[PDB]
């Protein structure tokens, strides 16, 4: 322990620590329900506990926030930047001063959102507050008269910055001192100068060997692909399209399979090549692959698609990458378990492209060996619609989800095809797993993505990690909604559990929203709502403005909770009624209650259970 | 639920009541609804006279009530003759009890991207209602000229103390348009204790404007209104407006000669016919019924011509994105080349106007007094039937072809040999069995009005849902509006909902708001609505105010009822350089349960089970959550001399040969001239009149 690192160049003694294992337990591996061939860990480098700042060092990170050092901010610093440089620039020319008058039309013509973005971090200096004058070079004697002499306010205080000294800025704001003892330096595109003459910021970044985001995407990129790439950075739209990858090149061999196998080119079957561009000799793992593309809003490649699937596999001509196209575009009930089940037991990849108009992933690809660390879940569509959802246990033999190659921006053209991975903050469970009564298959695949595999990006919802993804399961996201529509049984929350077994070391998880089944106007449920676990529909917390939801299948539900049996409502059982009526906007609207003819009317505001509509 | 009822124990006497005394219950309660506002005032009878208001005890009103249920014909008696047709304003519509769904009645407007059953779609939306049409004329001023020649008497037919005390006193948003603009400046002033104050040269935006907006005041000879647009607490205060129409319509006029931008006509068709002169094998001359104001925007500067439509390979309780966005729909769009002109190759072929006018079976010969005003006048029913000749569309050498979808160009792609896209195009109409038939029966006659006369509620559990089954029902799964207020796109899903007016339709039903995103067929799921319950269509409106025959709901008389729909009565320009000619809304027509579609989606076929055509929708009401059907036949029906010398009449304006029908104005004895001694897919014996079949003839056969 007590070490020494370097953080701005400077050499500098910390407190360091190695991150803590994922403690997979052995009733994770009896069950089937940790990840299936590896243990996944996202704290792949250690944590900085504390770092002795000191005058040298607190100054060199004062220094790089003034010239965007030279990283990746190198030309985004305080007195280096695109503004202040155009801006210095034209004051270097050998015209009088109203070219002031050209600088301020440099921010009304287009660049309207780079000035009025960048001036705000001179903007609580340059206000002058009784202290502009001591941070303004030679100027300061011109200042204090042609300040009178400006037409706009703006073109005033373009000259504040234009002759500001760089030199009196050697100071650090208090709270970007803490963030420097934490050990994350000041980012110098997000520094300011505040009032008081001295460097400040809205962010902080640590050394890139102690960057938790990146280490895990470029062990991810480099190990868990297939088609692996030595780089961090996720896929362009473009490259996950046209299916390419960086160090790999692709190349079309649809013609002799075509020949053998006889198909037009418009038939929308393909097949090409990747093979990687300089070769790996030293393990024999993968160099080359044959890739097949199905384009399935086609009707020739859907109708030949399964046929195609097995003349390959009794042939033995082997597919490292299967990629099926536009799954749902034309006909959105449109089946593929019978293709999904024709596929091999052992896949390296599996590209699915579903279409959002169909937003339809009910086809199950569970009692298979594996996919070799690769399912891709993509779609040129919105990704992040709340009617996107996956069975849990469709992925029990999965061994890596793709959770990089996500594209959404609000700075993309409205009405173009982007293609990126989905959100999935819904788990849906199917009619089969729900055979005898049992509530068992649905406990292990709820636990599966809350607390067995949690620790892997992908069973961690829209919203991501907490502070140690590996630790503390309790303090990352999951996802919040349950839906039970394919399930008809189930009407509650009884027989779920939502904790790990364990209690001490983790929160316990908490929905946001509940979708049952049902088929009739009126919700007939038994006297179960005694047993109805409770506190389990909560959102994410107590104090929230927006409270969570329940929803049903049909949407008819303007006639009552038909309540049926003899039994008597408890303490709890008044309770679990009341959400039904709440978290129901159908349902809210009239608070309507039936009680069929047996009991006493315990309740007292009921109709006698007619059934007539 | 319940409350319009008096309760549980109100509702359950409604139930057994028949429409008779339903009607009694609901006319008592519209009545006060509209008597909150005192109504029509126009020329009036004594206190004598009321043998009228018993000669109702043969066909049931009430002659009080029905001077204000709307703009109502009534009665005119000082030579106990004439008839008094209202223009004094409009009358608004509602009805609480068409419904019962016990959430949200504001969706009453029928469901809108998806598909309940196979008489619906995949037989009526689908391959039959097939095109979302379009007329672009390369213009814009022909609405605003009219408009701005209403907008002049708005201004000038008004008293001298109003063209002070409207313009003058309504001058608010002037002054909004300075206390806003001086908030800012207000604000820029702030931080200019010693810097120069160049800004009070920009606070002459109040004192320049002074004089202009105060000398814009004084005259008030014809510019009798404030210059002013819109406004809000926040958006939409812009003010600018000309004034002196007559210098605007000058400007407007010269507008009409620079060939800038493009307007549309749009509204909808269904496939009826074709010309048959190759055995059936392989035809090219096609025939679409839609509505005389949407068949009129076919004019000689037309600058394309388009239809979008529902393929047929197209599968029930799927969902669609919109009419632009959907790749399940194709849109085939037309252009003129070397001089062509688009009318060559489509024409209205005929207009259903004045259909009545043989001697003695009129109308407007009944007119009081307000003949003076409605001379020449005629009367007619909105339908029409559009001809297309796509031998002469397909041709190279005159027209272009272009064809889309999900607004992508897949022209070089698509079918190109011409037999195969005719049949592409028409979704294949030629081959399939499901060819369109009329509806032959009467409507007023008791046995088939109960044929659609649903229970309001039932037993779905009871072994009586054999008679709920089979009901008739009523189709109409065609129709497109625009897409402006189609409500059921989520706030969220930008990308549909973006460009929302321009280019984008929907595809409008009539089916509970329930479905939207329900009915859903997924694989390994339960159907989670009951298969009596999509497996229909719906009924007739009980809306008071549309409705003339009491005990019939839905069922109404378009001249005694709704003569005139907006502020003007209808214009049509004829053909040979004939003048322009004003008709009356005229015939038997229907009020369908769901159905409000704004913005679109007149010349809509409302059908029956077996695909037979019914009526022709073309107003919407979405307030009173319904709208109005010209019905293509009407055994007539006999008012026992209470509107005097006035009959329903008796007419089919598809087949001819009605007692009341002028003999020269039905789609048959139209064809007949055109293409005499040929062959149709309706008329597959000739378009003669002794090959009428039987089930279309009057009185001889009074079963249908």
């Amino acid at each position: 322990r007590k070490q020494t690192i370097t953080i701005a160049g400077i050499e500098v003694e910390a407190e360091i620590e190695g991150p803590p294992g994922f403690v997979t337990h052995q009733r994770d591996k009896d069950r089937k329900i940790s990840n299936p061939t590896k243990p996944y860990q996202n704290h792949t480098v250690n944590k900085i506990l504390s770092v002795k700042v000191t005058d040298k060092l607190k100054e060199q990170v004062a220094k790089d926030a003034l010239s965007g050092g030279n990283g990746y901010d190198e030309g985004v610093g305080l007195f280096n930047n695109s503004i202040f440089n155009v801006f210095k620039e034209e004051f270097n020319s050998g015209k009088e001063l109203n070219d002031i008058l050209s600088s301020l039309e440099s921010v009304a013509r287009q660049n309207s959102g780079a000035f009025q973005n960048t001036l705000e971090r001179y903007k609580k200096m340059l206000d002058s507050n009784n202290v502009i004058n001591f941070l303004k070079s030679e100027a300061q004697k011109e200042y204090p008269k042609l300040k009178s002499k400006f037409q706009t306010k703006n073109q005033e205080y373009i000259w504040l910055i234009a002759n500001l000294d760089q030199s009196k800025f050697t100071k650090i704001a208090s709270t970007s001192e803490k963030y420097l003892e934490k050990g994350l330096t000041i980012s110098p595109r997000s520094a300011f100068i505040n009032e008081a003459g001295e460097i400040d910021s809205n962010g902080w970044g640590p050394p890139d060997e102690y960057n938790t985001v990146t280490s895990r995407l470029r062990r991810d990129n480099s190990e868990y692909r297939v088609f692996d790439y030595d780089e961090y950075y996720s896929r362009s739209s473009d490259r996950i399209a046209n299916g390419t990858y960086p160090g790999w090149v692709k190349e079309d061999v649809s013609e002799p399979y075509s020949k053998k196998y006889n198909f037009k080119a418009s038939d929308g079957i393909r097949f090409s090549k990747l093979e990687r561009i300089n070769p790996n000799p030293a393990k024999g793992k993968l160099n080359s692959g044959l890739v097949l593309d199905l384009d399935v809003s086609n009707d020739e490649a859907y109708r030949r698609s399964k046929e195609l699937i097995e003349k390959l596999q009794k042939d033995g001509e082997q597919i490292t990458s299967y990629r099926i196209k536009n799954m749902g575009e034309k006909n959105s009930d449109q089946a593929f378990k019978d293709i999904l089940g024709a596929l091999p037991k052992d896949i390296q990849q599996l590209e699915l492209f579903f279409s959002d108009k169909a937003t339809n992933t009910a086809s199950l690809i569970a009692l298979e060996n594996k996919n070799i660390k690769e399912l891709s879940l993509y779609t040129s569509g919105n990704s992040l619609k709340k009617a996107w959802s996956y069975n849990p246990l469709a992925l029990r033999n999965t061994t890596w989800i793709n959770t990089i190659d996500y594209n959404v921006s609000a700075e993309y053209s409205s009405h173009d095809k982007i293609t990126t991975r989905i959100t999935f903050n819904t788990l849906a469970f199917d009619q089969e797993d729900f055979s005898n009564g049992s509530y068992e298959r649905i406990n292990d695949g709820l636990r599966m993505v809350y607390y067995a595999r949690n620790n892997e990006p992908f069973f961690q919802g829209g919203h991501g990690p907490g502070l140690e993804p590996d630790k503390k399961l309790g303090q990352n996201s999951y996802p919040t909604g349950l839906d039970f529509s394919r399930v008809t049984g189930i009407k509650s929350l009884k027989g779920l559990r939502f904790d790990d077994d364990l209690d001490t070391s983790n929160e316990p998880r908490k929905i946001t929203e509940l979708t049952l089944y049902n088929n009739e106007s009126y919700f007939e449920i038994s006297s179960d709502e005694l047993n109805e676990a409770n506190l389990q529909h909560l959102s994410t917390g107590e104090g929230n403005p927006e409270k969570p939801k329940i929803h049903f299948s049909n949407g008819n539900n303007t006639t009552s909770i038909r309540i049926s049996g003899k039994t008597l409502l408890s303490d709890e059982g008044r309770r679990n009624l009341d959400k039904y009526f709440e978290y129901n906007e159908s349902l809210r609207n009239s608070g309507k209650q039936i009680q069929i003819p047996n009991g006493s009317d315990e309740l007292k505001k009921q109709l006698e259970g007619w059934g007539y509509k | 639920d319940f409350a319009y009822f008096g309760g549980t124990s109100g509702y359950d006497e409604y139930t057994k009541k028949d429409q008779k005394s339903r009607f009694d219950y609901d006319n008592e309660r519209y009545m006060t609804r509209l008597k909150s506002q005192f109504g029509n005032s126009s020329n009036s009878i004594n206190l004598k006279e009321y043998r009228g208001l018993e000669t109702k005890q043969e066909n049931i009103k009430k002659f009080d009530d029905q001077a204000a249920i709307s703009n109502f014909d009534t009665y005119y008696n000082a030579a106990l003759k004439g008839f008094t047709l209202p223009v004094y304003g409009s009358d608004g519509k509602v009805s609480g009890l068409k419904i019962y769904e016990g959430a949200e009645i504001g969706k009453g407007p029928s469901v809108v991207d998806s598909l309940g059953r196979n008489e619906k779609a995949k037989t009526v939306g689908l391959a039959r209602t097939l095109p979302n049409e379009e007329y672009k004329t390369s213009a814009i001023q022909t609405f605003q000229t009219n408009f701005t020649i209403y907008k002049d008497y708005e201004k000038e037919i008004e008293e001298a103390e109003d063209n002070i005390k409207l313009f003058d006193s309504w001058n608010e948003q002037q002054i909004q348009s300075y206390i806003s603009a001086q908030l800012t400046q207000l604000r820029l002033n702030y931080e200019d204790e010693v810097s120069q104050i160049d800004r009070e040269i920009s606070q002459t935006q109040p004192d320049k404007t002074t004089i202009l907006s105060n000398l814009n005041q004084k005259k008030s000879k014809i510019e009798s209104e404030y210059q002013k647009e819109l406004s809000t607490i926040s958006k939409l205060n812009k003010d600018s407006l000309k004034e002196w129409q007559r210098k605007e319509i000058e400007k407007y006029n010269e507008k009409k000669k620079e060939k800038t931008f493009q307007i549309s006509e749009s509204g909808t068709m269904w496939i009826m016919d074709y010309l048959d002169e190759n055995a059936g094998k392989n035809p090219t001359k096609f025939y679409f019924g839609t509505n005389s104001h949407v068949a009129k925007g076919i004019k000689d500067g037309m600058v394309s011509f388009s239809l979008t439509r529902l393929n047929s390979e197209v599968k029930v309780g799927q969902t669609f994105k919109l009419n632009g966005h959907d790749s399940n729909f194709t849109k085939f769009t037309f252009s003129p080349i070397n001089g062509n002109k688009l009318e060559d190759a489509v024409t209205a072929i005929f207009h259903a106007t004045d259909f009545i006018n043989e001697n003695s079976s009129p109308l407007k010969l009944l007119d009081s007094e307000q003949k003076s005003k409605y001379n020449g006048a005629g009367i007619f029913a909105d339908f029409a039937i559009v001809e297309v000749d796509f031998a002469k569309l397909l041709d190279k050498g005159k027209y272009s072809y272009s064809v889309w979808s999900a607004s992508n160009d897949i022209t070089n792609q698509y079918e190109t040999e011409q037999n195969k896209l005719i049949s592409k195009i028409t979704n294949n109409y030629s081959e399939s069995d499901k060819k369109v038939k009329f509806f032959s029966d009467s409507l007023l006659n008791e046995q088939t009005y109960a044929k659609f006369d649903r229970p309001l509620d039932f037993d779905p559990k009871k072994e009586d849902e054999l008679k709920k089954y089979n009901d008739l029902d009523s189709l109409y799964i065609v129709g497109y509006p625009t897409a402006y207020k189609d409500f059921y796109l989520d706030q969220y899903e930008d990308e549909k909902q973006l460009k929302n007016k321009k280019y984008d339709f929907s595809l409008w039903i009539n089916s509970e708001y329930k479905f939207y995103n329900k009915l859903i067929n997924k694989e390994g799921s339960t159907n989670s609505f009951k298969e009596y319950e999509t497996g229909k269509g719906n009924f007739f409106s009980y809306q008071i105010g549309y409705r003339s025959f009491i005990d019939k709901p839905g069922l109404t008389d378009a001249f005694i009822t709704v003569n005139k729909v907006g502020k003007k009565l209808y214009s049509l320009k004829d053909k040979n350089k004939n003048e322009v000619k004003k008709y009356f809304n005229y015939g038997l027509e229907i009020l369908p349960r769901f159905y409000a579609p704004a913005g679109g989606a007149s010349g809509s076929s409302v059908r029956t089970k077996d695909n037979k055509l019914l009526a022709v929708y073309h107003a919407s009401n979405e307030t009173a959550r319904t709208g109005l059907a010209v019905a293509f036949r009407s055994d007539g029906y006999d008012y026992k001399n209470l509107f005097g010398d006035y009959k329903l009449g008796q007419y089919d304006l598809i087949y001819g040969g009605g007692k009341d029908q002028q003999k020269e104005k039905s789609y048959r004895e139209v064809m007949n001239k055109m293409y005499s001694g040929k062959k149709s897919a309706l008329f597959q014996n000739g378009f003669t009149d002794d090959k009428i079949p039987s089930e279309f003839k009057f009185n001889n056969g009074t079963q249908n």
